[PDB]
């Protein structure tokens, strides 16, 4: 990904590189399940 | 369709299990006068893995 190459070869081969990586990842997941339940009773939505 | 699991474990356990990944409605409706129902309903969708 990130390589900065300085090369001499003709006079001498002298290689000087600054190799840097910056990675950015953002993941956002927003899920909303709605369940209709009796009162004081259990009801269950399961999505899997 | 009925997704099984066949664990055939010689020394006494033959888990020839199966379970149907079927759409289904299992309903126990109670009918109240104004054309209404309080129903215990299992509404399941499942599917082979």
């Amino acid at each position: 990904s990130g390589i900065g190459i300085g090369f001499i070869t003709d006079n001498i081969i002298l290689d000087l590189q600054l190799s840097a990586m910056e990675k950015t990842g953002n993941g956002e997941i927003v899920s909303q399940p709605k369940v209709v339940t009796s009162d004081k009773e259990t009801a269950k939505i399961l999505k899997g | 369709s009925e997704v099984p699991y066949q664990e055939a474990s010689s020394s006494g356990a033959t888990s020839t299990s199966f379970k149907e990944a079927a759409l289904s409605l299992e309903v126990t409706p109670q009918i109240t006068p104004d054309n209404r129902i309080i129903v215990e309903v299992k509404v399941t969708k499942d599917a082979p893995d």
